[PDB]
């Protein structure tokens, strides 16, 4: 079935940026959503960014400005292009494959929502 | 295990094995009653099967919401013909009656097996205490949703009562739900699994359209100087498969037009190759006549336009030509699939031209702005845009035919096999594409 493969996380000094990416693969139609929610230590997981299939895009208010969320419907791949980063935006960073269609030549398939493993991101304050 | 099913099948229903392996898959996946089901099939016994077999097996009462007694009546008599225990609920049913049924469902261990019932009761207040009590004594196997398609709007059926089903599926938290359809877009998928709040994952049997025995071609009447020699050529191609037998098999001839319909029968028959055209403009005489014809294969081949009546269908169609691009991706996959019943090989060409698609284009948006002074807006009129337009972007494109249709209807990618003429040959389309885009001129 499908698998989520996370990308581009590290170790920046505040004031820089990174590019995290997360490509579907799979026997997949079609994400209604593709999405990047975060996990700081001993804190919720929180929602980032989103964008569905359509380009409506979602973000939470503490990274709008900063944050750039972007698909390639085709590739089932997501962006998101991290500027401006602060030792706040510290944490494990998890990509959502909501409303995952899946189906085979034989008309056998699921509908699912699918996570990545999670890539930690880490933000110095020097 | 696979048992049960097998013997409930024939000793019940009375069927050796399930028509196909995916109508038996889907049987099993609800049986399990760990997953909501999706099935997607075209109208039959196979479709019902998914959710009645069950039914039984499953040691509770199986709930199916349905949008109108019509559809009710026809399968509660049909179960009652198999000695099932089955009852409806609705405002038609007697004062009386209606108080037998629901002391029946207030009683520990019911005679109801299967309950068919209407959207406004499945949600009204005053059934919901009836839902509770048959919840708290484990009483409710499954909840079905029939014609699952009706609550979308951007479905042909759309029906606001569907949209409180969604409340319901949280309450029947215990119940796996099915929704079963004929009919679903992906679009129309995604309105299903949302507004009837599916729980995920969600187990997927859809039917697809692919069939290997179909040779799908589009030609640009553009490029064609001789266009009524190009048809001809193609019906004798089609038709004569069979050598020693001359000339074997029938075909269809698809126009938007009466007066296109009346001109191409005789531009086919003037050049030896017998044809009538069959429109609503003839006599109900003259059509009966010019169908017998053709059923009976006096006359090999008929014109005719969307009109033309399916009362039976015909196994040895060889050929389905499109003279002129059809309003919907639906309604072409419907008319080409009029072709090749048999199993035998068969050829489906869509004749496409600019001067066509603006033309259609143009009718769509116009009998769209009629419907909308008349019922008003709605996002169904939308849909209808969006279904020509995959039928432009299956001739307009590179790609293969069969996926294009798979696409449109949200198959996964069909087993092509040189089955069209991109798969057979990639670059002789790419060369009259490329020949196309010099006459934009
Ligand atoms: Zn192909």
């Amino acid at each position: 079935q499908v698998q989520l493969q996370e990308n581009g996380g590290g170790c920046v000094q505040a004031g820089g940026s990174l590019r995290l990416s997360c490509a579907a693969s799979g026997s997949i139609f079609s994400i209604n959503r593709m999405g990047w929610y975060r996990q700081a230590p001993g804190k919720q997981r929180e929602l980032v960014a989103a964008i569905t299939s359509g380009g409506s895009t979602n973000y939470a208010y503490s990274v709008k400005g900063r944050f750039t969320i972007s698909r390639d419907n085709a590739k089932n791949t997501v962006y998101l292009q991290m500027n401006s980063l602060k030792p706040e935006d510290t944490a494990i960073y998890y990509c959502e494959a909501y409303g995952t269609y899946t189906l085979a030549p034989t008309g056998e398939g699921e509908y699912d929502d699918y996570w990545g493993q999670g890539t930690q991101v880490t933000v110095s304050a020097a | 295990p696979e048992r049960r099913v097998r013997s409930t099948l024939k000793k019940v229903f009375g069927f050796d094995s399930f028509k196909t392996p995916l109508q038996e898959s889907a049987t099993m996946a609800v049986v399990k009653g760990n997953k909501d089901v999706f099935v997607c099939m075209p109208t039959g016994a196979g479709k019902s099967l998914c959710y009645q077999l069950p039914a039984l097996l499953a040691k509770g009462i199986t709930i199916v919401v349905s949008p109108l007694i019509a559809l009710i009546q026809d399968q509660v008599d049909h179960l009652l013909t198999l000695k099932v225990r089955v009852s409806s609920l609705n405002s038609k049913l007697s004062a009386q009656e209606r108080k037998e049924l629901l002391a029946d469902l207030e009683r520990e261990k019911p005679q109801t097996k299967i309950l068919y019932i209407t959207p406004e009761m499945a949600a009204s207040s005053s059934f919901q205490p009836t839902l509770n009590s048959l919840v708290s004594r484990h009483l409710l196997s499954y909840l079905v949703v029939d014609e699952a398609h009706c609550v979308s709007q951007w479905g042909h059926d759309f029906r606001p009562d569907y949209l409180r089903l969604g409340a319901l599926r949280s309450r029947l938290g215990h119940a796996p739900c099915v929704a079963l359809t004929a009919t679903a877009t992906p679009q129309v998928q995604e309105d299903v699994f949302a507004a009837l709040h599916l729980k995920k994952p969600v187990a997927i049997f859809k039917t697809p359209c692919f069939r290997a025995n179909l040779f799908y071609d589009v030609q640009f009447k553009e490029l064609i100087s001789d266009p009524y020699g190009n048809l001809k050529d193609f019906c004798l191609k089609a038709l004569g498969q069979e050598a020693d037998k001359g000339l074997s098999g029938c075909g269809i001839v698809y126009c938007r037009t009466r007066e296109a319909c009346e001109q191409l029968a005789i531009e086919l028959s003037c050049r030896g190759v017998n044809a009538k055209a069959y429109h609503a403009g003839l006599k109900a005489s003259e059509r009966t006549l010019v169908q017998n014809d053709w059923m009976e294969e006096k006359v090999p081949v008929i014109v005719a336009t969307i009109s033309f009546g399916m009362g039976v269908d015909k196994a040895n169609v060889r050929f389905v030509a499109h003279w002129n691009i059809a309003k919907s991706m639906a309604g072409y996959y419907q008319e080409s699939g009029r072709a090749g019943r048999d199993g035998k090989p068969s050829w489906c060409r869509l004749y496409y031209s600019r001067n066509d698609r603006d033309q259609v284009s143009f009718l769509i948006r116009k009998e769209v702005a009629k419907l909308q002074e008349k019922r008003g807006n709605k996002a169904s009129d939308k849909a209808t845009i969006m279904a020509f337009d995959a039928l432009v972007t299956f001739c307009e494109e590179l790609g293969c035919r069969h996926a294009a249709i798979a696409k449109y209807f949200g198959d996964a990618l069909p087993a092509c096999a040189k089955g069209c003429d991109h798969c057979q040959n990639p670059t002789a389309v790419r060369r009259r594409l490329e020949a196309l885009e010099r006459s934009s001129s």
